[PDB]
RNA sequence: ACCAAAGCUAGCUCAACAACAAAUACAAAAAUACACCAAAAUAAAAUAAAACAUUCACCUAACAUUAAAGUAUAGGAGAUAGAAAUUUUUAUCCUGACGCUAUAGAGAUAGUACCGUAAGGGAAAGAUGAAAGAAUAAAAGUAAAAAAAAGCAAA
RNA sequence: GACGAGCUACCCAUGAGCAGUUUAAAAGAACCAACUCAUCUAUGUGGCAAAAUAGUGAGAAGACUUGUAGGUAGAGGUGAAAA
RNA sequence: UCGCACACGCUUACAUCAGUAACUAAUAAUAUACUGAUAAUUAACAACCAAUAAACCAAAACAACACUAAAACGUUUAUUAAUUACAUUGUUAACCCAACACAGGAGUGCACCAAGGAAAGAUUAAAAGAAGUAAAAGGAACUCGGCAAACACAAACCCCGCCUG
C-alpha cells in the first residue's frame, strides 16, 4: 500500500503564516523560512 | 506541493454488493459443522501460503522448498540471493544480538 | 522474372525461360541534358543489362542499340519523430540507346487543357456593422 | 491574398469526402427586385402602394409558378398570411441580437444571414427596439430554385417592410458608438426569407436583407474618421487625379 | 515505346474512369493460354502507371484518377493466385508434396527450430566446404538459453492475457448493461 | 492504411491531412473508453432512418450517412448541428456550413418504415436461410438500408472505354482442366520445341 | 487513480477564498 | 563505426564486391575476358497481344462469382474421374498403368517437373 | 557534356608523345596501321542491333589517332594552342 | 503577468488455472565447385570465524507437507553445520488484489535513440473536448515596484 | 567467465619513401630540406588541444621512417627494464 | 599561400529549384552544413578474374660489373582448361579520426602556381598580459645558472658515458 502525502502543501502554508514580512529569500523558501521562524519564536 | 484542483467523482460503493454481504460466511465451517474441514480450506491463494505464516525469510526459504523446481531461472536466482541477504542480515546484525 | 529460385545451369541444359516476368520499369524524364538516342528506365535492383534489353524488344519492340546500368544510393540521413532513420530505398537506373537512329523526346503529359467578393469594412462606417439600418 | 507556391508545395490532393458536406441554405438571392425608385412618395399614399404591390403580385408569372411549386409541395400555405410570421421573425432575431442568445438565433436565421448580422457586432452592446411598423408588411415576389442534383427545392418569398426603430450601438467599453435611443427612425428594408422544401421540418427562416439602389444614406457616425493616402515607398513619387 | 502512356487524348484531364480489378472467380474461367496473354496486357498497363507516376511527382502535380494502380496490382497480384492454384494442387495428385521447394525442419546452433528452404549444388553434400562448415545442431551450452527463451516468452502472454481480463473489469464497471 | 497503438478518431480518415493534423506521429493521448460491440451484435448500417433519442435534437427523424464503427458512432445528415467555417483568408471569413457533431449508439434507435416510429432491433434467422432485423416492440421485419459505395459509380448506368472489358468476354469459360500446367501449355501452343533435359541435382 | 478526496476538497476552499479576496461580493 | 546499416557493395573498400542480388549470367575465361551462356539468360516467352480481346480492367456491372478455391479433388474430378468411369465401366480398366488419365510415375523424365520444381515462372 | 558518350574523367600524367623523344631526328608521322580490337568486329555489331556503326568505328578511329598523331608533331616542332601553326 | 500547475490513462506487479517469396554462417542476408569435421576435464572467491591457515548454511539436484528436531550427530569440538527411521496431508471446483498510477509501476513508448573497437551499458518523454469534418493563476525563478546612515536581519 | 593488439609493445608477411651538397664510399661518416623525434623557453592551463601553439632544437640510406593485412590476452602478453 | 588526384575512411552531408519567424552556423548578411520538394555518379579506370607436371645455381643499385647483410618480383615445354553480344559491382561531396562546421592525427603520385584562399563585426587608442621592431653611454654588473634575447653564432679545460641507437 504506497502511501503519500497529499497535504504537504498545507504543511509548508502553516510555518509561511509567520514568514511573510520576513526580508530576504527568508519568506519564502521553506528550508530557510522554518530555521528563521524558529529564531522568530 | 501543487494539489489537484478539481473534485474527483465521488466514488460510490455499494458494501451491499455480493462479496462484501457475503463475507466471512464460511468462517466457522468446522465448528458449527462437526469438524471436517478446517478454516485453512477457506483459503484462496499461492499454493506454499495456505494456512501458515511466516518473517520474510520463512516465507521464501518455504515458496523455494515448495514450489522451486516450477519457478523461472531468473526469479529462481533472485530467490536465493533475497535468501543469502536475509541469512546475513537476520542472523548478524541487528542492535540486540 | 524476380525474387524467383532460378534452376541451376550445367552443361546441355535446357534453355531457360520465363512465361510471366515478375519485373516493372519506369520510363522517366532524365534530370540532366541528353542525347535523342538515350532513353532513361527505373528498373528493379535484381535485373540484368541483358533483361532490360530482352524485356523491352520482347514486350514493346523497340531496338536496342546499347545499355548501361548504375546504382542511385538512397539517404539514410534523414531521421523519425523517434530519430530512427528513415531510408528512401536505394534503387537501379538504365540508360538505354536506340537502334535505328530513332530520336526520342520525353511527352510533356500535362497541355494545361481545361473543362471576387469584397467584404471588407468601409472606411467612413467608424466600425459600425453596416447590416444594420437604423 | 490569394497565393499558392506550386514550386515546393505541391498540390492538395483530390478527396472524395465520405460525407457530401450538407447544406441548411444556398446563400445567392437569385432575383432581387428593384423596387421603383419613387417608393418614398407613393410610401404616403395608402392604395396607391397596396395597389401596387398586390396587382404585381397577382400579375408577375414567376411569382404564381413559385407559389404552385411551394403550394404543390407544402400544403396548407398562404401567402395572405406570411407577412405576418415574417414580420415576426425580424421582431425575433433583433430581439436576439440584443441578449446575445445565438442558439435560437440559428433556428431563425439562414447559414448566410448569420455570419453578417451576428460578427462585426459581437463585441459591443446592441439595444434595438420596434415600435410602429407605419406600411403593414408587403409581399413583393416569390422564387424557386431547382437543383437537379438533390431534387432540393428552395423557396425564397421577398418581404418589403417599412418599420420604426430605436437602435443603440455602444462600444466595448461602455460608451456610444452609432445611434440614439431615443430616435424611433423610420427605416425602408427590403427583406429576403428563405425555405427548404424536401426537409421534413421545412423551417422558415431570414435569408439575407438587400438594400434598393437609391436608398437613404444612413445615420451620420459620431467619431472622426481618418482615410489614409498611399504608402509611399523612397523612390516612389505620388500622383493627384483632377 | 509510348506503349508507357495513355492515349495522347487522355493527358490533361484530372479524372480518367476504368474499370473494374478482376475477381478471382472471373479469372478461374479463363484457359492457361488466356492467362497467360492478360499477363502482358495488365504488365503494360502496370508500367504505364508506374512512369506516369513518378512524373506526376516530378511535376509537382497531383497524379491523375489514383486507383487504376491499385487496380491494376490486385488484378497482376490475383492472376498470380490462379497460377500457383493450378500447380499447387496439380503438383499434390502428381507428387504430393504440399511444398513446392525441397526443404527440411532442422535446429540451428541457435536452438531455434527452423525451416530450411534447401539449394542447388552441383556436388553431393560430403564433398561441399560452405555445407559442411555449417553446423545445422544444438551443443551443449545452449540448451540454457532456450530455457530463457521460453520464459522470456512464457511471461509476454501471461500479461497479455493479464491485461486483457482487465480491460474487461473496467468495462463492465463503465457500463452497467442488462 | 496507417495507424499507431493508441489512436484518436476525429471523424476524418486515418490517411488525410487533417489526420496527421490532428494528431501528429508523436501524439499519444489518453484512452478512450468504448462499450465492446461484437460485429454481428451491430444492428446499424448507413442510409436507414433513425429516431434520436438524445440532444437539443431529440424525437426527430434521419438517414444514416457514415458510420465508424472504431469509437461505435453514427451520423445523420445535417441533424445534430454545430457550424464551422470552411473558407478562409486573411480579409475573408467565408462559408458558414452547419456540419454533423457525431453520435453514440445509445443516443440513435432504428426507425420501423411503417408507423414511423422509433424501435429496439433484434437479430433473427428465418426460415430460408436469411438474417434480419425483427422489431421486439411491434413485431416486424425491418429492411436494410442499401445504399451507393464510396465510388459514385452506379453499375447500371455505365458505358466501357477502350481498356475495359465487356461483360461477355469476362464471363467466357476457355477453361480446360488437363494435368498439363501454364507452361507446358504455352511452349505446346507456341509451337517452341525442346530436347534436351536437367542434368541431376544436388538439394540440400 | 485513487486520490485524496480530502486533497481536492480542502483545495477547494482555498480557491473560493481566494475567490472572495479578488472579487469581493456585493 | 556504424552497425545498424545494411552492407552493400558501396561501403567496402575496392577489393569488397558484393552483387545487389541480381542474378549470375555466366563464369569467367581463360584470357580474363568474361563469358556469358546462351542458356543462362532468362528469355521472355511472349504471345501475340494484337489478335485477341482481354483488357486490364472489367465492366462494372460484370458480375463477381461464387468464389469457389481449387482443389486438388476438383481437379481429380474434372480431369481423371470421367475417363475413369468410362474405362471401369467397359471393364478394361488397368490399376497398374494410370499414364493414359495423364498420371506421371516420377517426374525426371519431363522438362519441367514439380517437386524439384525446374522453372522459375 | 561529353561524360553522356560515356566519356570518363581520370586524371593522372599528360604526355605529348611521337612514339619517339623530341631527341629523334625523325619528327613527322607518314601514316599509321591501326588493327581493329575484338569488341569491335563486325559481326558482334550487327548482332547487337547497329547497324551504321561498321563503319562509324572506323571513322572515330582516325579521328582520334591521326589527330594525336599530327598534333604532336605540331607541338614537336614548337607549335602550340598560341603560336598556332605555320605550315 | 510570464515561467509554470493540475488531470487518468498507457501499461505494469504479485498470484491462481492451464504477410508469403527471395536471401541469409564470402566481410550473415551475395543462386551456382572438391570436402574434412569436430571436442571434453570439481565451480571458485568475496564473506563468516571479530586475524587467518582446518572449516563458513543458500548457491545442483529436486521433491513436497505435518512432525520426529534444531534432537542423533559433524565441527580450528570454535564459528557454525545438521540428518533418518518413523509419522502427517480430500475431490475438483470458487478467481483475484487493505498491488502501482507516468520520478510509481517492467529497463521499456525500446533494448530503441545515445554511449562503448568490442563484450557491454543504456535513456527521457503521454494529457483540451461528444465533436478541432467545432478555435488552477497557488513551487523556486522573474515582472508589476532599484536603493538610501546600523551590522545572523529578526524580535 | 566473456570481450579487447584499429591505440600502444613485439614480431610475421606485404607495399612505399629518402631531394640537393660533400665525399675514392649509401661509411649505423659531414652539411642541410621533405620526413622523424621532442631538447630548451614562452604562451596555453574549463586550452585551438583531456599534452597543443610559437620560436628553438637532435637524427635525416639507417638499430631509418611509414601504408595496408595478420599474430601473441590479464595466474597472461610484450619489453634496447622505465615495473 | 597545403593545390589537384588516388588509396583508406566516410555515407547523400553533393546537385537543382523554392523556404527560412525559430531550429544548424558558436554571431549576422545567406546557405557546402538548417527545411521541403525534385533530381543524381553511365566503363575503356578499378574489383571479380586457372590448375597439375617440367626445366632454370647466377640480385636490385641508369647495371658495364661488383659489394656483403646475399636480395620481391616469371618465361617456356607438356597434359586437360565449359566457348557463346551485352555478367555483376565502385564511381556524388566542401568528406575522414579527435563529443564541435575543433590552430591537432592522417598514406601515395604529381605540382609551388595555371591552382586555392582571407589575418581585421564597428570604433577608441587607458592600465595590466601576450607577440614583434628599435634604443644613448656600459657590455653579464642580471641570475641557481648568459635562461631568454643578440650586428655574436668562436675557442679551451673538466666529471660521466666510449661511439650512431
Ligand atoms: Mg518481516
Ligand atoms: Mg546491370
Ligand atoms: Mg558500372
Ligand atoms: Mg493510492
Ligand atoms: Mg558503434
Ligand atoms: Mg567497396
Ligand atoms: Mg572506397
Ligand atoms: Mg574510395
Ligand atoms: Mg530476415
Ligand atoms: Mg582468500
Ligand atoms: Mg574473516
Ligand atoms: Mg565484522
Ligand atoms: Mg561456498
Ligand atoms: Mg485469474
Ligand atoms: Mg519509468
Ligand atoms: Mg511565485
Ligand atoms: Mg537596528
Ligand atoms: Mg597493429
Ligand atoms: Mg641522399
Ligand atoms: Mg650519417
Ligand atoms: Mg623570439
Ligand atoms: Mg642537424
Ligand atoms: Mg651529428
Ligand atoms: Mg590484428
Ligand atoms: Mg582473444
Ligand atoms: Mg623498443
Ligand atoms: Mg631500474
Ligand atoms: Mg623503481
Ligand atoms: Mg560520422
Ligand atoms: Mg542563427
Ligand atoms: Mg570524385
Ligand atoms: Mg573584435
Ligand atoms: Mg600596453
Ligand atoms: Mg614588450
Ligand atoms: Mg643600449
Ligand atoms: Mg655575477
Ligand atoms: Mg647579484
Ligand atoms: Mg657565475
Ligand atoms: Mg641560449
Ligand atoms: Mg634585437
Ligand atoms: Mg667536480
Ligand atoms: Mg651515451
Ligand atoms: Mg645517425
Amino acid at each position: 500500500l504506497r502511501s503519500r502525502v497529499t497535504d504537504r502543501y498545507w504543511r509548508v502554508q502553516e510555518v509561511l503564516k509567520h514568514a511573510r514580512h520576513f526580508r530576504g529569500r527568508k519568506n519564502r523558501c521553506y528550508r530557510l523560512a522554518v530555521r528563521a521562524v524558529t529564531r522568530a519564536f | 506541493f501543487h494539489v489537484r484542483v478539481t473534485l474527483p467523482p465521488r466514488k460510490v460503493v455499494d458494501r451491499w454488493n455480493e462479496k462484501r454481504a457475503m463475507f466471512g460466511v464460511y468462517d466457522n465451517i468446522g465448528i458449527l459443522g462437526n469438524f471436517e474441514k478446517h478454516p485453512k480450506e477457506l483459503i484462496k491463494g499461492p499454493i506454499w501460503l495456505r494456512g501458515w505464516k511466516g518473517n520474510e525469510l520463512q516465507r521464501c526459504i518455504r515458496k523455494k522448498r515448495m514450489v522451486g523446481n516450477r519457478m523461472f531461472i531468473d526469479d529462481l536466482h533472485n530467490l536465493n540471493k533475497r535468501i543469502s541477504y536475509l541469512y546475513k542480515h537476520f542472523n548478524r546484525h541487528g542492535k540486540y544480538r | 522474372a524476380r525474387n524467383v529460385l532460378y534452376p541451376l545451369y550445367q552443361l546441355g541444359n535446357p534453355q531457360l525461360r520465363v512465361f510471366r516476368t515478375n519485373f516493372f520499369i519506369q520510363l522517366v524524364r532524365p534530370g540532366t541534358a541528353q542525347p535523342e538516342d538515350t532513353v532513361q528506365f527505373r528498373i528493379p535492383m535484381e535485373m540484368t543489362r541483358v533483361d532490360l534489353r530482352n524485356y523491352l524488344e520482347r514486350i514493346y519492340n523497340v531496338p536496342v542499340a546499347a545499355v548501361r546500368t548504375r546504382v542511385q544510393y538512397g539517404s539514410n540521413r534523414r531521421r523519425d519523430h523517434r530519430n530512427i532513420r528513415i531510408k528512401k530505398p536505394d534503387y537501379k537506373v538504365a540508360y538505354v540507346q536506340l537502334a535505328l537512329g530513332q530520336t526520342f523526346t520525353f511527352p510533356d503529359l500535362f497541355p494545361e487543357r481545361k473543362g471576387r467578393q469584397k467584404h471588407s469594412p468601409d472606411p467612413r462606417r467608424g466600425g459600425v456593422p453596416g447590416w444594420f439600418g437604423l | 491574398f490569394v497565393e499558392h507556391a506550386r514550386k515546393a508545395g505541391l498540390v492538395i490532393p483530390h478527396e472524395r469526402l465520405e460525407r457530401p458536406i450538407h447544406l441548411a441554405c444556398t446563400a445567392g438571392i437569385f432575383d432581387a427586385y428593384v423596387p421603383p425608385e419613387g417608393d418614398a412618395r407613393i410610401s404616403s399614399l395608402s392604395k396607391e402602394g397596396l395597389a401596387q404591390r398586390a396587382e404585381r403580385l397577382k400579375k408577375n408569372v414567376a411569382s404564381q409558378l413559385s407559389i404552385r411549386k411551394i403550394r404543390e409541395s407544402d400544403p396548407n400555405f398562404k401567402i395572405k398570411d406570411f407577412p405576418e410570421k415574417a414580420k415576426d421573425i425580424f421582431i425575433e432575431a433583433h430581439l436576439c441580437l440584443n441578449n446575445s442568445d445565438h442558439d435560437r438565433l440559428h433556428t431563425l436565421v439562414t447559414e448566410n444571414c448569420f455570419p453578417d448580422m451576428v460578427w462585426d457586432i459581437r463585441y459591443k452592446t446592441v439595444r434595438w427596439s420596434f415600435v410602429e411598423s407605419l406600411e403593414p408588411p408587403q409581399v413583393v415576389q416569390v422564387r424557386c430554385s431547382s437543383l437537379m442534383n438533390q431534387g432540393n427545392i428552395y423557396g425564397q418569398v421577398t418581404v418589403r417592410m417599412h418599420t420604426r426603430q430605436t437602435l443603440a450601438i455602444y462600444d466595448r467599453f461602455g460608451r456610444l458608438m452609432y445611434g440614439q435611443e431615443d430616435v424611433p427612425r423610420d427605416v425602408l428594408e427590403y427583406v429576403v426569407f428563405e425555405k427548404h422544401l424536401v426537409d421534413p421540418y421545412g423551417s422558415w427562416r431570414m435569408h439575407g436583407k438587400i438594400i434598393p439602389p437609391w436608398a437613404p444614406p444612413k445615420q451620420p457616425i459620431l467619431k472622426t474618421v481618418m482615410i489614409p493616402g498611399p504608402q509611399l515607398k523612397p523612390w516612389e513619387e505620388f500622383e493627384e487625379p483632377q | 515505346l509510348e506503349e508507357f502512356f495513355d492515349d495522347p487524348k487522355n493527358w490533361g484531364e484530372e479524372k480518367v474512369k476504368s474499370g473494374a480489378s478482376w475477381t478471382c472467380q472471373q479469372l478461374r474461367n479463363k484457359s492457361n493460354e488466356d492467362l497467360h496473354k492478360l499477363w502482358y496486357v495488365l504488365l503494360k498497363e502496370r508500367n504505364m502507371l508506374l512512369t506516369l507516376e513518378q512524373e506526376a511527382k516530378r511535376q509537382r502535380l497531383p497524379m491523375p484518377s489514383p486507383e487504376r494502380l491499385e487496380k491494376v496490382v490486385d488484378s497482376m497480384d490475383a492472376l498470380d493466385k490462379v497460377v500457383q492454384e493450378r500447380e499447387d494442387a496439380l503438383r499434390l495428385l502428381q507428387t504430393g508434396q504440399e511444398k513446392a521447394r525441397p526443404g527440411a525442419w532442422r535446429r540451428d546452433i541457435f536452438g531455434r527450430i527452423i525451416w530450411h528452404k534447401f539449394k542447388q549444388w552441383p556436388i553431393p553434400w560430403y564433398l561441399n566446404k560452405k555445407y559442411n562448415r555449417k553446423r545445422f545442431f544444438a551443443m551443449p551450452y545452449v540448451e540454457r538459453f532456450v530455457r530463457m527463451r521460453i520464459e522470456k516468452q512464457a511471461r509476454i502472454k501471461a500479461r497479455k492475457r493479464s491485461l486483457e481480463r482487465k480491460k474487461e473489469k473496467f468495462l463492465q464497471e463503465k457500463f452497467p448493461h442488462l | 492504411v496507417t495507424l499507431p497503438p493508441n489512436y484518436r478518431y476525429g471523424m476524418s480518415r486515418p490517411g488525410s491531412l487533417s489526420d496527421k493534423r490532428k494528431n501528429p506521429p508523436g501524439t499519444r493521448r489518453r484512452r478512450v473508453p468504448v462499450e465492446p460491440i461484437s460485429d454481428e451484435d451491430w444492428h446499424l448500417f448507413c442510409g436507414d432512418k433513425v429516431e434520436i433519442l438524445e440532444g437539443k435534437d431529440a424525437g426527430k427523424q434521419g438517414k444514416v450517412v457514415q458510420v465508424i464503427r472504431q469509437r461505435n458512432w453514427v451520423v445523420v445528415e445535417g441533424l445534430n448541428t454545430h457550424y464551422r467555417y470552411v473558407g478562409k483568408t486573411v480579409d475573408y471569413r467565408g462559408t458558414m456550413i452547419p456540419s454533423e457533431a457525431p453520435l453514440l449508439h445509445n443516443q440513435v434507435k432504428l426507425v420501423d418504415p411503417t408507423d414511423r416510429k422509433p424501435t429496439d432491433v433484434e437479430w433473427r434467422f428465418t426460415e430460408a436461410g436469411e438474417r434480419v432485423r425483427v422489431s421486439t416492440r411491434s413485431g416486424r421485419i425491418i429492411p436494410k438500408p442499401e445504399f451507393p459505395r464510396a465510388d459514385g459509380i452506379v453499375p447500371e448506368t455505365w458505358i466501357d472505354g477502350p481498356k475495359d472489358t465487356s461483360v461477355e468476354d469476362a464471363l467466357e469459360k476457355t477453361y480446360v482442366p488437363r494435368l498439363k500446367t501454364l507452361e507446358e501449355e504455352v511452349m505446346e501452343a507456341m509451337g517452341i520445341q525442346e530436347t534436351r533435359r536437367h542434368k541431376k541435382v544436388y538439394w540440400y | 487513480a485513487k486520490k485524496g478526496f480530502r486533497a481536492a476538497y480542502r483545495f477547494q476552499k482555498e480557491l473560493e477564498r481566494w475567490r472572495l479576496l479578488r472579487c469581493p461580493p456585493p | 563505426a556504424d552497425r545498424m546499416s545494411k552492407w552493400t557493395s558501396k561501403r567496402g573498400p575496392r577489393t569488397f564486391c558484393k552483387g545487389r542480388g541480381a542474378k549470375g549470367t555466366g563464369f569467367h575465361g581463360r584470357d580474363g575476358k568474361f563469358v556469358q551462356i546462351k542458356e543462362m539468360i532468362p528469355e521472355l516467352v511472349v504471345p501475340e497481344l494484337a489478335g485477341f480481346k482481354l483488357k486490364p480492367y472489367v465492366n462494372y456491372r460484370a458480375p463477381e462469382g461464387t468464389d469457389t478455391p481449387l482443389t486438388a479433388k476438383q481437379l481429380f474430378l474434372e480431369t481423371a474421374a470421367p475417363a475413369i468411369e468410362k474405362d471401369f465401366k467397359a471393364g478394361t480398366f488397368d490399376p497398374e498403368h494410370l499414364e493414359k488419365y495423364g498420371f506421371e510415375p516420377t517426374q525426371e523424365g519431363k522438362l519441367f517437373q514439380l517437386y524439384p520444381k525446374n522453372f522459375p515462372r | 557534356k561529353p561524360d553522356k558518350l560515356p566519356l570518363f574523367k581520370r586524371q593522372y600524367e599528360n604526355t605529348i608523345f611521337i612514339g619517339s623523344k623530341t631527341a629523334d631526328p625523325l619528327c613527322y608521322g607518314h601514316t599509321q596501321f591501326h588493327l581493329l580490337p575484338d569488341k569491335l568486329k563486325r559481326e558482334k555489331l550487327l548482332k547487337q542491333n547497329c547497324a551504321d556503326q561498321i563503319e562509324v568505328v572506323f571513322r572515330a578511329n582516325a579521328i582520334a589517332s591521326l589527330f594525336a598523331w599530327t598534333g604532336a608533331q605540331a607541338m614537336y616542332q614548337g607549335f602550340w594552342s598560341e603560336a598556332d601553326v605555320t605550315r
